[PDB]
């Protein structure tokens, strides 16, 4: 326990799990919401999946 | 022959759409349609200034029309339904029988059931997107106060 | 540091972020 | 021209089937439309055959000459 | 299960005379 | 384009077993045929590996090579389905193979027989009498020395060898099983790999002999640290002519075309390229390479 | 106190059959008329 | 199918950039979306050593795209699949004549750093891109550079053996096709030729070791000065050897196997591209 | 821009029947 002749600063990161908060005005953005498309892919005899 | 009453608990799953939440008040959303009618990404914004009518200098200005230009983000989510085989060929063959009236009403309830997660899981795609163009346009609380 | 400088002088002209706190570069 | 048409017209791409989930009337007329669809484009009849015809542009790939 | 070779003829609603979900 | 295999019983499956191939549903599996509807006896790796004579791994290098490959999608009574791999399509396969390898650098993946036992994949059908092997999915630097420790055994059997059993990850040890005999296709590559390395001895460079010499000597690398500090003496009787530049050119072009055909005969098995993989949900989105 | 009493039901719920109404088909309009409720059912909540 | 990638670029670019940007449009470059580990500028950084075999590995790892459009915010880029095909050109300053050879080789860049870059000043990145050239050319310059580095290495310990003009004047220079090229030869490319250097090292014994797994027919191959290592070493030195020569050896043959290996149909010299599938 | 050389018969309100400001 005998002090050298430097002083050591130690530095380290905390990840930190945190929880936000949105706040977000009336009428901010515009959404042009379009009416979506169907595509038939698995051609399959046991089920259809569009 | 009646041989066993089987008790069976269907699970109660809230389908969301995106006019019933409530980040609907942040976006006025509209139904474009066809959006491949815009290919231009870049919306003019006419942003007028008015003016205060200073009699003191008498150094009178006309309104200050500065133009900026956009960026029109798009975005493209896609989920699949699965709808059966057999059901699908009930769905098609409409009868007239009022034994199988109950075999088009099974395969009508398992074919709304998949069509409804479908349009559920695009209403929770809708939702998904439209939070993330919030948070990504979205700086921090301790640089806006003091900058705005 | 030429992020605050690009930010500040953004919001200015107007008139993009991993960490809040990495545009400070002190630690506490 | 009327050859040319008639030729165009039957060579082209089949369009893609909406769902208006907005509305109510038309999201049930195009489910109709979807398993009539299905159910042409699935069985055994000419109607399963006119349907591979169409191509609807990853199977198929014109090549490169030299 | 309970179900490994028997068909349903109907099932018994919880009272419910609009909702189909529970048990 | 349909794309999908269905693969029926003769016999029902039980419960239990439809729980363990519940269990494996995105696995890689081999077929037999490439067609839409096909019988248990012949999916899988089983027919190349069998309990009854000894685990070779080259022959089934070379079936994984030749046949066709697809994913476990769908499992239910009396039937299986799968779903063919082709170029040009991309597919969701997911980590569900005993010895675990985590894919975090998104390396390009490769597709192994069973090296580190059978009787963790080795999943059971009592209903009719097949064994369905799953083969290995891994990433090609932990394949790669796999392969030299399969074809390093052999040689090594004559004359510390645990180090060579198992294999080395960055988290773990796993134990492989080596047979005593590798089989004929395995005896063949090694002859192939010896006749090889008998011809191609003669054509080695001279130059690197002095820049090893110099640098030993010299500087030590992190690279240098296997001679422990030792020359040996064919190095210096090959070091007794003088160096051109013509005939080591010419020497380099044959040792450029040979290091290709040795690329061919090491590059063993399927490999998948993998792109976006996520690892929360544990599952890759690939295409063959 | 947002209240001092809440209202329930008076009686215990009682089992209902569903699945077994074997009322014959009306024509193609009744078979139509339940499958458009079944399926615009999806976009209309109330 | 839908193929358009974008990538996020935080400062807008000024005009030298848009022009430096436009002057190689047709080339390709890798992808890891962030600007940041965009292409093999991560590994070209000032942060870390410039090692060969680390670059090729993740030029190998990662997906390659060739860049279509360039903006003042935006960078247009399709990647890259193995079931259709792009259309590229050669942009590279080092310039090799796409004459009539059916395969193209994508390998990082040996002919300096500055050969091959945009450095962008406003920016956080500075970009680099790949060389995409003939595999004639391709093996020849790999050549000519290992064995410049071995030949050099060799003069700097014991300069009484070779002569550096000597090396420099054939192992400076390409010759395919009647095109006559030169080797900007100057660290770089050290590690690949001390990997080659401890296998043809080591594979003495190697030949030894499988000849004796398996007689006097594989004996005769090797000649006087090739065949004669004394009967006696240790068991772990010799299976710690042979498993690292080994090791080396598949990772050096994965290696001089080029990488993405991509082919060419019709190079149109008027205007310098050709259409490009990945093979 | 993009009325570079372009005149325009008419334009599409954003829902706002007495409105004329927005998109």
């Amino acid at each position: 326990k005998i002090h050298p002749g430097v002083a050591m600063t130690v530095v380290r990161t905390d990840e930190i799990l945190s929880e936000n908060i949105l706040f977000s005005s009336r009428a901010s953005t515009s959404m042009f919401i379009g009416t979506p498309n169907v595509s038939r892919r698995e051609a399959r005899v046991d089920a259809v999946t569009f | 022959k009646f041989e066993v009453l089987l008790g069976v608990y269907t699970n109660a799953i809230q389908y969301v759409r995106f006019l019933e939440t409530a980040l609907a008040v942040s976006c006025v959303n509209t139904e474009f349609k066809d959006l491949s009618r815009m290919t231009d990404g870049k919306i003019q914004f006419r942003i007028s200034v008015p003016t205060i009518a200073h009699g003191d200098g008498r150094r009178p200005s006309k309104q200050r029309t500065f133009i900026v230009v956009k960026n029109c983000h798009k975005h493209h989510i896609s989920t699949e339904m699965e709808l059966s085989m057999l059901d699908l060929e009930i769905l098609h063959s409409i009868p007239e029988t009022p034994v199988e009236y109950a075999e088009y009403v099974g395969a009508v309830k398992t074919v709304a059931s998949a069509l409804q997660f479908g349009v559920d899981a695009l209403e929770r795609g809708l939702i998904n997107t439209v939070l993330s163009v919030k948070l990504r346009h979205a700086p921090p609380m301790f640089i806006l106060q003091t900058l705005a | 540091n030429r992020g605050l400088y690009n930010m500040v002088n953004e919001y200015s002209q107007r008139l993009f972020l991993e960490q809040p706190c990495s545009f400070l570069q002190e630690a506490f | 021209r009327r050859r040319l048409q008639r030729r165009i017209a039957g060579l082209l791409p089949p369009p893609a089937r909406r769902l208006n989930i907005s509305r109510g009337s038309e999201f049930t007329r195009d489910v109709r439309g979807l398993v009539e669809e299905h159910a042409q484009a699935s069985s055994l009849s000419a109607a399963a055959v006119w349907r591979a015809g169409l191509l609807a542009p990853s199977g198929w790939r014109p090549p490169v000459f030299g | 299960s309970a179900a490994e070779g028997l068909f349903h003829s109907f099932d018994l609603l919880v009272g419910k005379d609009a909702r189909e979900a529970g048990i | 384009m349909d794309l999908k295999v269905v693969v029926s019983l003769s016999s029902r499956l039980y419960t239990d077993e439809i729980a363990k191939m519940q269990q494996r549903i995105g696995c890689i599996l081999p077929l037999a045929s490439t067609h839409g509807t096909q019988n248990v006896q012949g999916l899988g790796l089983g027919q190349v590996y069998s309990l009854e004579t000894v685990p070779d791994y080259v022959s089934m290098y070379n079936y994984l090579s030749d046949c066709t490959l697809a994913v476990l999608d769908e499992v239910s009574v009396d039937s299986l389905i799968l779903t063919k791999i082709v170029p040009g399509q991309t597919y969701a396969i997911k980590n569900k193979y005993q010895p675990f390898f985590q894919w975090h650098g998104t390396g390009s993946l490769s597709v192994m027989p069973p090296v580190f036992g059978r009787e963790h994949a080795t999943v059971k059908l009592e209903s009719n009498d097949v064994d369905i092997v799953f083969p290995m999915v891994l990433p090609t630097p932990i394949a790669e020395e796999v392969l030299q420790k399969i074809l390093l055994f052999n040689v090594y059997s004559r004359v510390v060898h645990m180090h060579l059993g198992s294999v080395s990850y960055l988290g773990h040890h796993y134990e492989l099983a080596l047979p005593e005999v590798p089989g004929p296709l395995g005896l063949a590559l090694l002859d192939n790999l010896s006749l090889y390395f008998c011809i191609m001895v003669t054509l080695l460079p001279r130059a690197s002999m002095r820049l090893v010499r110099g640098l030993i000597r010299h500087e030590h690398h992190d690279l240098l640290n296997l001679f422990q500090e030792m020359v040996p003496d064919e190095i210096a009787r090959i070091d007794l002519d003088d160096l051109s530049v013509a005939d080591d050119l010419s020497r380099m072009r044959v040792m450029m075309t040979y290091l290709q055909s040795l690329a061919s005969l090491f590059n063993l098995g399927p490999r998948l390229a993998t792109a976006a993989y996520s690892q929360e949900t544990l599952t890759a989105t690939c295409w063959l390479r | 106190e947002a209240d001092n009493q809440i209202m329930g039901p008076s009686s215990y719920a009682s089992f209902v059959v569903r699945g077994e109404n074997l009322v014959t088909a009306v024509s193609y309009g009744r078979v139509m008329r339940t499958f458009e409720h079944f399926m615009a059912r999806i976009v209309d909540s109330p």
